[PDB]
Order: C-alpha cells, then structure tokens, then sequence
RNA sequence: UUGACAUUGUGAAGAGACAUAGAGGGUGUAGAAUAAGUGGGAGCUUCGGCGCCAGUGAAAUACCACUACCUUUAUAGUUUCUUUACUUAUUCAAUGAAGCGGAGCUGGAAUUCAUUUUCCACGUUCUAGCAUUCAAGGUCCCAUUCGGGGCUGAUCCGGGUU
RNA sequence: UCUUUGUAAAGUGCCUUCGAAGAGUCGAGUUGUUUGGGAAUGCAGCUCUAAGUGGGUGGUAAAUUCCAUCUAAAGCUAAAU
RNA sequence: UUGACCUCAAAUCAGGUAGGAGUACCCGCUGAACUUAAGCAUAUCAAUAAGCGGAGGAAAAGAAACCAACCGGGAUUGCCUUAGUAACGGCGAGUGAAGCGGCAAAAGCUCAAAUUUGAAAUCUGGUACCUUCGGUGCCCGAGUUGUAAUUUGGAGAGGGCA
C-alpha cells in the first residue's frame, strides 16, 4: 500500500534542512521504445498547485490581449520582438494563442532549448485566457518521456500537508496508465523511486 | 555426541510408552473401575509417554504441540524424513538428528523408530529438558541456515587422495 | 499427516535432492539382478495409494526392463510381403514396459496376484519398476474384506489379460467419443458390427 | 557409417552478464567551467565556499536522485569454447579376487651449506635334486601329563582384488 | 424358537470453521502402428515435462476472451450378452 | 564383550501355492498372404488365419476427466434404429462408426490423501479347550517407514445448540 510509506505525505518533512518550497519528484518506469509518438504524451489538470514561481510571456493580438491584466503574470505584444530573440532569458513558461502563428518561427533559436517555448507536446498555444489562467499559475506537472526508459516529474511541495496532497498522486497515476500506447508492458506501475529534492528515496 | 545423547536417553528411558501388562493391568483397574466408581475412563492417570511414529509426529509439529524431535540418521528411503529438518526449523520446533533408528526403536519398544518426540513434559525434569534444548539448539537449529548451504561429500578414495596429494606437493612445492 | 510431504517431494523430479538419490539408486538397482524382491517400498506414498497395506501378505518386487522399440524377427530383415510390411526398426510394441514387467513378475511369482505398479529409475537402458503384488492364499488377505477380492480365481494374472492399471490403458478402455474402436473392449465391439444379424421375420 | 538428445557427473583455463558497492571515466561552439541527459528548485552550512540572479548555449550548477555510459568482481551461481585434470556411472581384461596404496626399517648412490635437503635398493643364477603337517627357533601364559594357548620369527596403517 | 446381546451403532435440523481428492503421470514434439478421425482417434518407443479459482473435454491448426460439462493419472460389483 | 537393527541367504524347516489338459465362447499380444483393385507398389483381404500369454460359467465393461449444447440427459452391456449416413480413400477399388429414440436388464460403491495420541484399539502363526467351513484364552511374531474405526466427491470432518 502506499499508506506505509509517504509517497506524498507527512512522513518526509524534517529530513530536509532547506527552509524553503522543495517540490516532491515522482519517477515512473516503463520500457519503451526510441520513438517520438510513442508513450504518454498528455499534460493534465493538476489540483493542487506545485508551487512554483512562473512569468508568461503573452505575446497576443487584437482578440485576446486584454484578458492578461486581471489574472495573468506579464502582458506583452508581438511589437516587442528585439527582446526574445537575443537578451532576455527572465521567464519559466510562456502562453501563446493560434490567431499568429507566424511569429513562431523567429523566437526558436533562443527559447526552444530551456524549455521556454513550445513544439507539439505542452498546452502553451490555448486560446483561452480568462479561465486557463486559474490553471496555470497553480503550477500543473512536467511529463516528458526521455530516450530510453525514465519519466520525471513532479507532483507537490514536501511540507504541504496530506490533506491536499491526497487526490493529486491518485489523478495522476490514472494518466501515464490510460493514455498509455499498447507499446508499454505488463505492470506499469512497476518501479516508482520518489525523492523530493533533498532526502531520502521513498519507493513502494 | 555420546554426552548428549546419555543425556536425551536418560530423559527417555524416564518416560517410555505403556508395555502389555502395563496396559493390561490399567485394563484390569479400569474394569474394576468403570463398574465399580463409574468414572468415565478418568480414574486412571494422565500419561506422559513419548509420542512417536512419522506421521503422528508431522501432525504434532504442523499443529506446534511438540517440545522436542529426534531422528535418526538413516532410514533408506531418506525422502521419508529430509523435510522434518525444514518443518522443525518452520515451526520452531527444536529437533536433533540422533544417531540410530536402533536406539530411538529400543526407548519405544519397538525395532524402528526413525522419529521421537516429546510434546508433554512432567515437572520433575522441565530444566533438564530445558538445557537439552539449550545444547540442541547451539548443535542443530542454529546451524541451519549454514549447514543449508554446505555441499557435502566428494571425499575420493585414499588411493586417489594419496596420489592426488603427492601430485599436488610435487608439482607446487618440492 | 507426511505422505502428502513425499508426495509433493516425489513431484519434484530433476531437483539437487532427487537427481542424487536416483543417481545412487539407479547405481544400486543395476547392480542387483533383474527382478528381485524389494523388502520394502521404496515410495510408500506412492505404493500406498496403490493398495499397499503394510502387513503380513503384500509384497513388493522391483524389476528392469530392457528399453526401447521392438526389433522384429524374421531373420535378415526380410519380411517376405508387401513394402507395406517391411519394416524391422522403428516398430514399438502397442504394450508399454510397464505391463512387461508385471507379467514378468506375474510369472516368475505365480502364486501371488499383482495388484498395480509404479515407476522408480531409469537409465537409457533400462527402465525400473516396482510390482506390489499380493498373496491370495495368505490368511490376512482371504479374511479382511476390502482386499479379498483376490482371492476369487478371475483374478488369476490380472497382468497378463490387461486388468491392471496400466492394462486398461493400453487397452485404450476409458468412456468417450474418442474411444469408440476399444470402449468395452476392441475386438468385441468389432465383432458386433461385423455380425450380420438375422431375424426370423426378416426386416 | 555420421550427427543431435539422453545415460552424463566433478576440478582447473578463455569470453559473454546477471545477485551484490563503488571508486572513477565519458573535451563538437558558447557559457567562472569536462553541463553523457532528465526532475526539483532560491538557498544550504557555525563559517568559508558555491548557488539564485547575470551571461551563455541544443542543454544553468550550490544540494539530493534515476536512466545511463567505459572500467573496476574483492564477494554467488550459470553459460559456448582449452583438452586439461578427476573416479564414482558406463566399458574391457585376469585371478581357486594373494600380497595394492602410503609410511617406516636397515644399507647405498648422494652433497652436506645444518642435519639430513635427496633417490635407489630392502634373502633364490654353474647343476632336469629338495621345499607340504597353525614352522622350527626365541618369549609369556596354563598348572604341568600326554599337551594346548598368545606374541615374534613374517614392520605398521587404509579393508579400493588388481 | 433361545438369547436381547445396547448405557453400543446409525439416521436427520440450524450455525461456525473447514474441506486434504491419485505424477515421468497429464500435456507436448517426434516416430511406428491404427482408426471413420480428416493441421494427427487410440496405443506404444524416445525426448521435454506440468498446474493448482487447477486439469480434461467441447472432432479443423493458432492467438485472444467468455460459456457449458465433467473430474483423470488408484479399486470392486450381479442380469440383460 | 554381549545384545539389538537393517539387509541377504540356507534348511527333505512349519504350512501353503503356481505349472498341465480342454480351449466352442471371453481378455490381450504378435501377425501374414492368396484375394479385390479386370496390371501393380498406398489401399483391400484384415486390425483377419496361423503363432503365443490368461480366465470363467460366462469373461469383459462399469458407476462417468461421459453424451450434449437441449426445456438438457445420466454407470456398463444387448437388440431395433440412426446408417451404408457423417467421415476415410491411387477420393479408385473399397472401408465405415457415434450421440439422440424404442425396448431388454437394472445396483451400487471402495481405498490413498485428516493425530485414535488419556492409550494400535489391528492381524498371521503356535498351543490349550470347544457348541471345531470356526470360537475363546495364552505365548512368540508382523506392524507404528504405520494396522483398526471414522471419510471418499453425491459429500464429508471438527466444534456449538434443539
């Protein structure tokens, strides 16, 4: 049971000595294969915010520039182009929309690298802004499959309590398992290595 | 050893199982008695013989009634008694793997054996029994894991171990 | 309860334990002649549920028997027929070794009845068995109900008429749809539907 | 006749990788800097120190981990090969299964580098004779009868007939 | 018709805890034979070798998923023939 | 040194038993060929004849690891029928079952696997006596590497209550 253990809950909160939001990391494992479209290749909802500090670069248009000075993190244009392509590196994620797509091609060199832009997995391009943005700034998970076998993410901070943090471990071991491709194997939950950032490792 | 096992024989030839006219003189005391107090078969005492035979024994250990097992280290059929090891050491049960069917066949009045136990115990001779435990269990019990992982045998023949040794000095040493 | 521990142990063939004792066993029963008496049974389990009872009367022989096909007569190979028939190597004897050494054991004790067979130990040149046969004239056997049986002369060479255990099998005799040359017997049931049956007032 | 599997086991070599840890290794641009990749992330340690930031590049670090990449097996059992070594399976042969194997005992080759480090011997060759009675002898018994017994003569040890 | 052998044996209602069930056998590959049995009906030689909400059968091979039926690898028994 | 155990033998040991005959029916093994195919090599004859092993008044089979796929039937055997059918087959010549239905006869069950453990409660043998195809007492043996009762798949066991 996940019970004994902590996993995401009160046990681990006095191993680590930093006073300061350390974020819990869960670790999935399942082999895959050396393809792209393979594996689970979903971002969902998560309910309880990680915590995180994020600034949006909002470079919209004439429709959905308006929306960003109620509940946002930074309003821009798509004037402000000499910025974004040479100097600056002061975000963490963006926001775009699909009214222009033809300022994609030049903020590439710079952004698509840190993970600061976005190619064909994360939700960044939504056109919506006046209710995405009570989903974002509560600071959703990071599912990326790599090469070969590991899946890193986060789901928490540590010292949050295990009232919020006990549907969020549970919604979110029911979407690297049912969007799951017939490319996985038996067990999917096969090996789950949980270490926040600091202490111990915690595995079922 | 020989210590021991004088040890464990006194113990057992302090409790044997009833003979013939042992059980025929209790049969004439009871038929005085039934007729005669109308005592459902409990004038007579509680006995405290040895319990025996193979699989008599399994059932007292797989119910955990036994204090002591002892076997022997023969009977030909060996498949017959090389899980009572395990299910001794599974059930806690201490045991000793006694030299002699023979032995254990003349404390039961019987020619073999090849199991004894004792599962009661009268008050007399409870820390004589508990220091046989004592010295079986830092024989037997304990040793199980380690004698589990010993392979035994493959002793050659001493013509073939003489001319090993001789071929071994020679061709190392001088 | 320690048969069900013999059992289970018996089950468990190419295991360290087994492999050494039929090693030393199969040593030690070439050694011996080809059908001698066991003094007791080598699997007690195994001859228990057979019908073995230990008491004055059942009597276990264990015997080899020599191991492969069939190596026809007819001298030189020559069958003197069809290419049909013509075959010496590879014919395989519709008996199994197991019923050879129950009739042999049926013949050479023939006072006694065998009563079933279990295997023991094989090399690649022999195959070992034990015959659990049974004393019907003995007085512990023509008393006590449940094995007197025996007793009664139909009985005599149950091995050879295929009544044993692995008679019937090789008979073919159990119920079926996939029985229907031998299910109460193969030449009785060919006998009746080669019978022309005639009545009187012919139909 | 030739092959494969079975009968068919046990030691000692050479490579393929697993229980089981860890030291280290892994230098195309830019970037304090050898960032094989990813996750958390603005701070930790008494302090120092690094880090956030800054800047950079496809990748931003202090601090804790996973996959990995090339070594390192020191710890345990399996692989196909070395043809090596084994005796217990199987095989062959001989004997009224008679003297095997090891150690010692004298001599003696042997030269001593401390004292023996060594190996060979260890009852019969002029003769168509003889060789048998628990063996004569020696030594201790028994109860001296007339005789019997034990040890040695014929070194012990392991019962593997060789 | 002489004993009444019996404070023995057996039957049945409810509840609880259980519930042991047959291996070099089953099954399989191959080989020979056989059968109406056809990607193999039975038997037997060899090689491999099981399982336990399992095993077999369900007459076309296989993967996958339900369903029904029985319980093998021990044994006895008249009459219709 | 005596006493046991295992195992293996020998006795004109005590007491038993197997052998051969018949073999028309029944249970197996082994196994042709003439023949048919208007030739002949698979086929057919034929799972036959001859050979060999084994029984009885019948043997064998038998209380389902079955038949079905129904609204389900229920051990075995036999007859009538399915049926010269499905199926096999140089798809030639030929071979060729079974379930359902109607009757005949109807019959069920037993071991292994669960410690009786406040009691091997079991049995052969020898002897004494007798209401001597057997019964009772006693004594050696067999046997707890396990005999009796209990249970057998449909149930059943242990407790508890009426």
């Amino acid at each position: 049971v996940k019970e004994l253990l902590k996993y995401s809950n009160e046990t681990k909160k006095r191993n680590f000595l930093e006073t300061v939001e350390l974020q819990v990391g869960l670790k999935n494992y399942d082999p895959q294969r050396d393809k792209r479209f393979s594996g689970s290749l979903k971002l969902p909802n998560c309910p309880r915010p990680n915590m995180s500090i994020c600034i949006f670069g909002d470079a919209f248009d004439v429709d959905r520039a308006k929306s960003c000075g109620v509940d946002a993190m930074s309003v821009d244009d798509l004037k402000k182009l000499n910025k974004n392509k040479k100097l600056i590196k002061k975000l963490s994620k963006k926001y775009n929309a699909f009214i222009a797509s033809e300022v994609l091609i030049k903020q590439v060199p710079r952004l698509l690298g840190p993970q600061l832009s976005k190619a064909g997995k994360f939700p960044t391009p939504v056109s919506h802004n006046d209710d995405l943005y009570g989903k974002v700034t509560d600071v959703r998970s990071t599912i990326k499959f790599q090469l070969k076998k590991v899946l890193c993410l986060a789901v928490a901070v540590g010292n949050v309590e295990m009232e919020e943090d006990v549907l969020v471990n549970q919604i979110l071991m029911s979407v690297n398992f049912f969007v799951s491709l017939l490319k996985k194997n038996w067990q999917n939950v096969g090996s789950l290595v949980v270490k926040s950032s600091m202490g111990p490792a915690f595995r079922l | 050893d020989r210590n021991t096992a004088a040890e464990t024989f006194k113990l057992f030839n302090k409790y044997r199982p009833e003979t013939a006219a042992e059980k025929k003189e209790r049969l004439t005391k009871e038929a005085a008695a039934v007729a005669e107090g109308k005592s459902k078969q409990d004038a007579s005492p509680k006995p405290y013989a040895v319990k025996y035979g193979l699989n008599h024994v399994v059932a007292l250990i797989e119910n955990k009634k036994a204090k002591l097992v002892l076997i022997a280290n023969d009977v030909d059929p060996i498949e017959l008694v090389v899980f009572l090891p395990a299910l001794c050491k599974k059930m806690g049960v201490p045991y000793a793997i006694v030299k002699g069917k023979a032995r254990l066949g003349t404390l039961v009045n019987q020619k073999t054996s090849a199991v004894a136990a004792l599962t009661e115990v009268r008050a007399e001779d409870e820390a004589a029994l508990a220091k046989l435990v004592s010295t079986i269990d830092a024989n037997f019990a304990d040793k199980y894991d380690e004698v589990k992982k010993h392979w035994g045998g493959g002793i050659l023949g001493n013509k073939a171990q003489a001319k090993m040794d001789k071929r071994a000095k020679n061709s190392d040493s001088a | 309860g320690a048969y069900k521990y013999l059992e289970e142990l018996q089950r468990k063939k190419q295991s360290d334990v087994l492999r050494f004792l039929q090693r030393v066993r199969v040593w030690e029963y070439r050694q011996k002649n080809v059908i001698h008496r066991a003094a007791r049974p080598t699997r007690p389990d195994k001859a228990r549920r057979l019908g073995y009872k230990a008491k004055q009367g059942f009597v276990i022989y264990r015997v080899r028997v020599r191991r492969g096909n069939r190596k026809r007569p007819v001298p030189k190979g020559a069958t003197y027929g069809k290419p049909t028939n013509q075959g010496v190597n590879e014919l395989k004897y519709q008996r199994s070794l197991r019923a050879t050494a129950e009739e042999r054991v049926g013949r050479r004790a023939a006072n006694l009845r065998v009563l079933n067979s279990y295997w023991v130990n094989q090399d690649s040149t022999y195959k070992y068995f034990e015959v659990i046969l049974v004393d019907p004239q003995h007085k512990a056997i023509r008393r006590d109900a449940r094995y007197n049986w025996i007793c009664d002369p139909v009985h005599k060479h149950r091995e050879a008429r295929g009544l044993t255990a692995t008679g019937k099998k090789s008979r073919g005799i159990n119920k079926g749809h996939k029985f229907n040359n031998t299910k109460a017997g193969r030449r009785k049931t060919w006998k009746r539907q080669n019978t022309l049956s005639l009545w009187r007032y012919r139909k």
